[PDB]
């Protein structure tokens, strides 16, 4: 019944 | 004057036998791949320097070009996986990871941030930077007795990285690096500062998004009532990933999702359940779903804490997909509760928002409806008052519906409605 279903720049 | 130089200039002057010279050219190559303006990245990659600026990080005794390098490196790592994948090839993992134990807080810091943007790539980088050895000097950096003497910036840096490691799936991290890993992420799942809370629940979040053996890994270090203190939080941006821990961890054993609401996270819901932001709501009331699919007392701990109106009301009115959502912890309710329970929830008013739901395009939605719609009938067949919950469902419009859904194009949808009208509307 249950069902289941990043980058940074500096500056 | 290392400011708007061309890529021309930055190549003659790293390709001088000065270090003077290479410095000032990686600063103002540094300078130009930290503009919100379109970076040049790719022009920089084809003027050949990432191997040089990965020669650079290796300068024990020029620290201003490690800096330099790490930070244009950095930046370029940051971009599409072609970009980062350059950074990769260069060889920038090893010499990274060895500035991980730089003297230089600033420089070790910038090296956190290259390995978490490489990491951050894709489940192949962030396995390759832990087979470096990564996960030891990284976590050595946050081996002191108070986190709170660190510096905020640093911190929040070594969290994000870590949560890095902890993302992607297919596969999910290795089993041994997520228990090496662990401990000091419970340790930032108690720190103050807001960033380090969010992206410590991210991270957790990550790590229960699969088997329940990875959210057993989870629980057993007693996070969850961390997790549903968060969850009470003001910040959205918290929220949302502890809102999101909580839900995968009730995808999971009827144990666990018990550990969930013994930490008393069902008090949270009503707020939840109301939550002007679309997708909390919507997460909410998915995880509603996965509660209501468990045992009868822990549906029962449901009603108590008084959820079914809320249920409700969600039903009645949200976004559409918080609505399936609504109607697939109905059909959960419906198909594991007692008959009490579904009679109650028949009292607090579930059937006309239910019935005028059958009116959606989505076909799936339909479906779940009519399941939903069928349990009842048998929970009412089960007290003999299969002709009231008729009436009722005739009164608010409902017959009509079903007698139109009868033609439908799906098939299972006629079949189920076909089967309720000849069952119990003769």
């Amino acid at each position: 019944r249950k069902i289941k279903r990043q980058k940074r720049g500096k500056r | 004057g290392t400011v708007n130089w061309s890529v021309e200039d930055i190549v003659k002057g790293i390709n001088s036998n000065n270090l003077e010279s290479q410095l000032q050219a990686t600063q103002a190559a540094r300078k130009l791949l930290s503009r919100e303006k379109q970076p040049p990245i790719d022009n920089i990659i084809r003027a050949g320097l990432i191997p040089k600026f990965v020669s650079f990080l290796g300068k024990t005794d020029c620290s201003p070009i490690q800096f330099e390098s790490a930070w244009a490196l950095t930046n370029i790592a940051s971009g599409t996986s072609e970009q980062t994948k350059a950074v990769v090839d260069g060889g920038a993992i090893p010499a990274f990871i060895s500035l991980l134990a730089s003297p230089h807080a600033h420089i070790s810091e910038q090296a956190v941030w290259a390995l978490g943007n490489i990491a951050g790539d894709g489940s192949a980088f962030r396995d390759l930077v832990i087979k470096h050895g990564a996960i030891d000097p990284l976590l050595a950096l946050l081996a002191v007795p108070d986190l709170s003497t660190l510096a905020c910036g640093y911190l929040r840096n070594l969290t994000w990285t870590l949560s890095n490691l902890c993302r992607n799936k297919n596969p999910a991290p290795p089993l041994d690096a997520v228990e090496q890993i662990l401990p000091t992420l419970v340790r930032l799942l108690h720190h103050n500062d807001p960033e380090v809370l969010a992206d410590s629940c991210w991270a957790i979040s990550y790590l229960t998004d699969g088997p329940n053996e990875r959210i057993e890994m989870v629980v057993k270090k007693g996070v969850v009532p961390q997790l549903v203190k968060l969850l009470g939080a003001t910040e959205l941006p918290i929220v949302t990933p502890a809102l999101r821990a909580i839900g995968n961890i009730v995808t999971g054993t009827d144990e666990q999702t018990q550990k969930v609401i013994d930490a008393g996270a069902l008090a949270v819901f009503p707020s939840l359940l109301t939550n002007p932001k679309t997708n909390i709501q919507k997460e909410a009331t998915w995880t509603m779903s996965n509660i209501t699919a468990g045992r009868q007392d822990q549906i029962q701990q449901v009603v108590n804490h008084g959820l079914v109106p809320f249920l409700v009301g969600v039903l009645s009115k949200a976004d559409f997909k918080t609505q399936k959502e609504a109607a697939w912890a109905i059909t959960n309710y419906t198909s594991g509760g007692t008959v009490e329970q579904i009679v109650y929830l028949v009292h607090c008013g579930i059937i006309e928002p239910l019935m005028n739901l059958l009116s959606a395009k989505d076909t799936k939605i339909i479906q779940v409806i009519l399941d939903a719609i069928s349990n009842i009938f048998q929970a009412a067949e089960k007290l003999g008052e299969t002709e009231k919950l008729s009436i009722m469902i005739e009164e608010c419009g409902g017959l009509d519906k079903i007698e139109a859904l009868q033609r439908h194009e799906n098939e299972s949808v006629y079949k189920a409605s076909l089967n309720l009208i000849e069952k119990y509307f003769s």
